[PDB]
């Protein structure tokens, strides 16, 4: 029930979703001083998914 | 006159919100999203059966 730029355009948990979302800190192995430019995310699109 | 009395009653009672944010139900699906409108839709129902 939730909308949003991620969740309209990348992925989107489904209205009667059963589980459990596991979510941890990253920074450590994510993060380098050169940065992360290999992640990516949409954020223009037609239509939500 | 009863019976009329009766069917105007079931009527009147479309326009009444039991505790909804609205009657009309498309006012509702377009204000609220899916998740939210679904506890004044279930509202309405109750209130209409």
């Amino acid at each position: 029930g939730q909308t949003g730029n991620i969740a309209d355009y990348n992925y989107k948990l489904p209205d009667d979703f059963t589980g459990c979302v596991i979510a941890w800190n990253s920074n450590k192995l994510d993060s380098k001083p050169s940065g992360n430019y290999n992640y990516l995310y949409r954020l223009l699109r037609k239509s939500k998914l | 006159n009863h019976n009329a009395q009766a069917l105007n009653t079931l009527v009147k009672q479309l326009s009444s919100k039991f505790g909804a944010i609205s009657s009309v139900l498309n006012d509702i699906l377009s204000r609220l999203d899916p998740p939210e409108a679904e506890v004044q839709i279930d509202r309405l129902i109750t209130g209409r059966l």
